[PDB]
């Protein structure tokens, strides 16, 4: 129960971290296309 | 941004039981006032009720009605993947199931509309589908079918279609994901959504039929073979 829902959470916030990171590459990466 | 008080304008109406008028359902006025405050501000990404201060706002509501509030954050956020997650981040991990299921859901709905590489909506909302409450399977099945609506995603397909046949399923989620998987796999023929659905339909009972959420799962037939 509480266990479960501390692991859930968690990996949440890992794969929340992990997203955001990704979406911050692929803006960087739209943006230094859009400039070249 | 607009708050719901704008457009209810009651000060112009003949204020005639301004005092001790007719005591309506609180909780349900205010889970008005939240989709109320969705709807106008859909797509602009600034409110004056959930982003100033949103806990407070969201248990004004009772029950279900903080699922649906919490909701209204992505539908306020839509189309800004990118800026749906920063916000929704401090409701997806919530003492309350039904707050994190309407975060589930705002993340879907956010998505909704707007394909990232990045997929989101699948990264979230794969780890809640099959999750033991009821409330997360709902919020969870509803946000992946509106972020995939009319994708055709064989990967979201095949994770959601055993959430049908599970056995601890409420009818309620049996209809919720035959309603996704046809949003997902509109105009498709998917002989995969088809034969589930059928499947579906014939495992249950006349006492389980004469339920009112049965009926979507015709729906989902339906919505899989339009047109």
């Amino acid at each position: 129960g509480d266990r479960l829902r501390q692991t859930e959470n968690r990996a949440t916030r890992c794969k929340v971290e992990r997203l955001q990171l990704l979406l911050q590459q692929k803006r960087l990466r739209r943006k230094a296309r859009r400039d070249a | 941004p607009k708050v719901p008080d704008d457009i209810y304008k009651t000060h112009l109406e003949n204020n005639r039981f301004g005092g001790s008028g007719s005591q309506v359902d609180s909780a349900r006025m205010n889970l008005a006032s939240s989709f109320v405050n969705g709807f106008v501000n859909a797509a602009f990404g600034q409110d004056k009720l959930l982003t100033d201060d949103g806990n407070k706002w969201l248990y004004k509501n009772k029950d279900h009605g903080m699922l649906s509030a919490a909701a209204s954050l992505g539908m306020i956020l839509l189309w800004d993947v990118d800026g749906g997650l920063t916000q929704i981040d401090k409701y997806l991990y919530s003492s309350e199931d039904y707050i994190k299921s309407g975060a589930l859901l705002a993340c879907g709905i956010v998505n909704s509309g707007v394909r990232n590489e990045c997929d989101p909506a699948l990264a979230l909302l794969s780890d809640y589908v099959l999750h033991n409450s009821n409330t997360m399977r709902l919020g969870s099945i509803f946000g992946l079918g509106l972020a995939y609506a009319g994708s055709n995603r064989e990967d979201v397909l095949t994770l959601l279609l055993p959430v049908m046949g599970d056995s601890k399923s409420s009818m309620e989620v049996a209809g919720v994901t035959a309603l996704a998987c046809g949003m997902i796999a509109v105009g498709s023929c998917n002989g995969d959504v088809t034969s589930t659905i059928l499947q579906t339909i014939m495992e249950k009972s006349e006492t389980e039929l004469k339920d009112t959420y049965a009926r979507w799962l015709p729906l989902g037939l339906g919505l899989n073979h339009l047109g």
